[PDB]
């Protein structure tokens, strides 16, 4: 009998490993690893973290211009 | 645009709004709007008079993209200075414009148009005994050329390595020059009778091309772009055959050389003995008065070292004084080195061929004091409706890279991480899958691949013949006659040595695992490899060009634009996340986490005579 306030992060392999990636560079990003698929961040960091993904996939992405 | 209210949307339009002018009460039929300001032209291909302007722009604009329905032109100066070439004045010009515009032709239009149009057609260079003169039909130019800076009835001599020089001069001053050769009047150069054998059959677009270049009666020097497998060859066989005086031939392979000879004897009755195949296995030159040398670059354009063999080969082609180069592949004639063979060699006609006529630096451009402006180009779609050159389904697959692969590449430098995101397990399993599913559709399939690690791997594991560089140029032809006939072998794995010139008229699918970073004509060549297929008109045949891909990496940054040539020309890709009926397929190459594990480490891991009998 235990609640954690919290962000339930569901995403896919690739995403996943963005996430850890940023959570490395910033410690407070992931409170804890569920499953392959779910993550559990900060909620502070949520507004953060998706803003921060997008631009890293922007290198991925050709924009002409 | 005087008093012209604005509209309260005027706003997301910058200095855009061409509403400042009215439209004419003919615009239902005119099917030409043109931007005053940035000099576009949207063309109506769905009304009456497309046909009529198709090719009128075609001459003064270049074309930007043309797909179904608006085709999208721009005049520029060098479209300008290619249309001003072939018998066209600033009257005419203006006075079609203005006929097929449903807006009045602005002043500033007109304007670029006045400025580029007159200066063709006043200084001319003749080559006599391979020296090159600068003759000129009025005395007053002398004041002009002798005074120039640069520069050093009357003909004046000028260096030959120099005339690279000259030639881009006259384009900054008021004239530039134009190499036209009366064939008709030249008994010097002796001549050879060849002539298209009766079964030859000249299609429409290739006699447009050749009549855009001998309209007037003198061959004019220029480039003529036509689709992947349009029949380039056979235009250059007609033009040679026409002029009628010794041509040489340059192209940029050994394979694709090889090529030429056979066409020009199949096409022609270009007799044997009158050809000489300069390549770097046989090097022995015609010795009849009036021969055909079909050679390369790299065996013509070389400077430091030559051998003894091939230095006597050099020395006949540059004593003689040709009547005719044709250039293959001409977009790598401008190269820092390949443009020297233009200057040394000495003709009073060159033609470029090439499909694509682009390149990722600037030079692009030199084509024009090289070799001459572009006389003609042709559509893609066009053809394909036709008959002429088959119909892809281009396609994209979207392979996820593994969570295990993916981990890697972040951490993993730029270099490297090519490697790795090419060699990802599920671009296996998708080469693997439609491999299978069109062979078993009696489809003939070509792999390509410009990283020769991944090719080598992906050979080896499908038991298939594969070809790169370090091939000798005999096994590579005897893989690439036993890919066409033989039923047993029916997919190879090309490199980017395939990736021009090389003809497959059974290739009818493609795939691509590799790639040359954002080049955009590497896609068009390599597609041009399967636009010939030879079941082309059957009902409902469609060639298939695949192009995979993984996810979130730098490779979609690459394959998006990559692909923006074919677009302009028509060609629509279609995003494949998910090929249906992959999973029940029997054995998946690294299906279980042990092989993509192992897989995963291997690719990781890349980066006295008496005294002789002593010994
Ligand atoms: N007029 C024609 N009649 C018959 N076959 C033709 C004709 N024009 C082109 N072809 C065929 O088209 C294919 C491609 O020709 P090729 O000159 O290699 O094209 P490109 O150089 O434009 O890629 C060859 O099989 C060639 O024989
Ligand atoms: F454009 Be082709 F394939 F030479
Ligand atoms: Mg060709």
């Amino acid at each position: 009998a235990r609640a954690r306030k919290g962000a339930l992060v569901q995403c896919d392999p690739s995403i996943k490993a963005l996430i850890l990636q940023i959570d490395a560079k910033m410690s407070d990003i992931v409170l804890e690893e569920l499953d392959d698929t779910h993550l559990l961040v900060n909620p502070s960091k949520v507004e953060f973290v998706k803003h921060e993904l997008n631009r890293l996939l922007s290198k991925n992405i050709y924009n002409p211009m | 645009p005087a008093d012209f209210v604005p509209d309260s949307v005027s706003g997301m339009f910058r200095s855009h709004d061409f509403s400042y002018l009215r439209l004419r009460p003919d615009h239902a039929s005119r099917p030409l709007w043109i931007s005053p300001s940035d000099g576009r032209i949207i063309l109506e291909s769905f009304s009456p008079l497309a046909e009529q302007a198709q090719d009128f722009l075609v001459t003064i604009a270049e074309p930007i993209s043309r797909p179904s329905h608006i085709h999208e032109y721009k005049i520029t100066a060098y479209s300008l200075y290619a249309a001003v070439s072939v018998g066209l004045e600033t009257d005419d010009i203006i006075s079609v414009l203005d006929r097929l515009s449903k807006v009045p032709v602005a002043e500033s239009i007109i304007n670029f148009i006045k400025g580029a149009t007159i200066s063709y057609g006043k200084v001319k260079l003749v080559i006599k005994h391979n020296r090159y003169f600068v003759e000129t039909t009025q005395a007053d130019i002398l004041q002009m050329l002798l005074n120039d800076s640069v520069i050093g009835v009357h003909s004046f001599e000028i260096a030959n390595e120099s005339v690279e020089v000259v030639k881009k001069r006259c384009q900054e001053i008021d004239y530039p020059v134009l190499e036209e050769y009366d064939f008709r009047n030249d008994h010097r150069n002796p001549d050879l009778d060849i002539d298209l054998k009766p079964s030859t059959q000249i299609r429409p677009y290739q006699e447009k091309s050749l009549s855009k270049m001998f309209g007037n009666g003198r061959a004019r020097s220029g480039i003529i772009v036509l689709p992947c497998g349009a029949g380039k060859t056979l235009v250059g066989i007609t033009a040679a055959c026409t002029i009628k005086k010794s041509v040489i031939v340059l192209c940029t392979s050994s394979v694709s050389v090889m090529q030429w000879r056979q066409q020009f004897l199949q096409w022609c009755t270009l007799q044997p003995e009158n050809c000489a195949v300069f390549t770097s296995d046989n090097k022995e030159m015609f010795q009849t008065e009036s021969g055909l040398v079909v050679s390369t670059y790299s065996m013509v354009a070389n400077t430091r070292n030559r051998s003894h063999d091939s230095q006597k080969v050099m020395d006949f082609l540059t004593g003689r004084e040709w009547g005719f180069i044709i250039l293959d592949e001409v977009h790598v004639v401008p190269a820092a080195m390949f443009r020297r063979v233009v200057s040394t060699i000495a003709a009073h006609a060159k033609l470029g061929l090439t499909a694509t006529l682009v390149r990722e630096d600037d030079k692009i451009g030199d084509l024009n004091f090289l070799i001459g402006p572009k006389l003609y180009e042709a559509n893609w779609m066009e053809l394909s409706q036709k008959g002429h050159i088959a119909n892809v389904q281009c396609a994209e697959v979207w392979c996820p890279m593994t969570a295990e692969f993916y981990q890697e590449y972040l951490r993993e430098t730029a270099r490297k991480r090519m490697l790795l995101y090419i060699m990802n397990p599920t671009k296996f399993q998708a080469c693997q899958f439609l491999i299978q599913y069109h062979e078993r559709r009696g489809d003939k399939i070509i792999v390509f691949s410009d990283n020769v690690y991944a090719l080598q791997e992906y050979a080896l594991k499908m038991g298939k013949p594969f070809i790169y560089g370090s091939t000798p140029q005999q096994e590579r032809m005897n893989i690439l006659q036993n890919f066409q006939y033989n039923d047993q072998i029916n997919t190879i794995f090309l490199s980017k040595v395939g990736d021009t010139s090389i003809d497959l008229p059974e290739a009818t699918c493609l795939i691509q695992i590799s790639s040359h970073y954002g080049s955009r004509r590497q896609e068009a060549q390599r597609l041009g490899r399967i636009l010939r297929a030879k079941r082309r008109n059957d009902e409902g045949f469609n060639a298939f060009f695949y192009s995979l891909v993984s996810k979130d990496t730098q490779e979609m940054y690459y394959s998006t634009k990559r692909q923006a040539f074919l677009v302009d020309q028509g060609y629509a890709f279609k995003v494949i996340t998910h090929l249906h009926g992959m999973e029940n397929i029997p054995n998946l190459a690294y299906a279980s986490p042990r092989e993509r594990r192992e897989l995963l480490q291997e690719v990781l891991l890349k980066n006295h005579p008496l005294i002789r009998k002593m010994y």
